[PDB]
């Protein structure tokens, strides 16, 4: 189907500064933070709006850190308890009204095997939209 | 890429 117009082409999410007596137990994670895409004027026919993720990955299968901290990885979910690692796709529906389309995400930092290390937390996700 | 999110954070001692 027709292309929406991308309203959003980055955006950031800042987990801000955590604290690794908190990130100690394996499993352990920050708290979530929002984070959300846009996309506008979705034409006539074009319903249905498909967002395919991408991004390193690490051997635990979340997003790898890019930056110094250790045994620290990322995870991204949708609002209803899905996780978007590398390859994950989401589907939203068009608002017929506005013909308009948008996507409530979260991520938040994950310790799979515990004992985070200090250092930065850095990644990107990538996001190609396909139309239906 | 049509969208790119960045995630930024620190882990302090
Ligand atoms: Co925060
Ligand atoms: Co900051
Ligand atoms: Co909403």
């Amino acid at each position: 189907a027709k292309p929406c117009t991308v309203s959003t082409t980055n955006a950031t999410v800042d987990l801000g500064d955590l604290y690794s007596f908190s990130l100690m137990s394996a499993g352990a994670a920050s708290a979530w933070h929002d984070v959300a895409l846009e996309l506008t004027n979705c034409p006539v026919g074009t319903s249905r709006v498909t967002a395919s993720f991408s991004g390193a990955a690490d051997s635990t299968g979340y997003y790898k850190n890019q930056g110094t901290a250790q045994n620290i990885q990322l995870e991204l979910q949708d609002d209803s308890g899905n996780t978007l690692n590398t390859g994950a796709t989401k589907t939203v529906q068009v608002d017929d009204s506005s013909q308009s389309a948008h996507f409530p995400l979260q991520v938040r930092a994950l310790t799979v095997n515990g004992g985070a290390t200090q250092g930065t937390i850095e990644a990107v996700i990538s996001i190609t939209y396909t139309y239906s | 890429a049509d969208s790119r999110i960045r995630i930024r954070g620190y882990v302090r001692n």
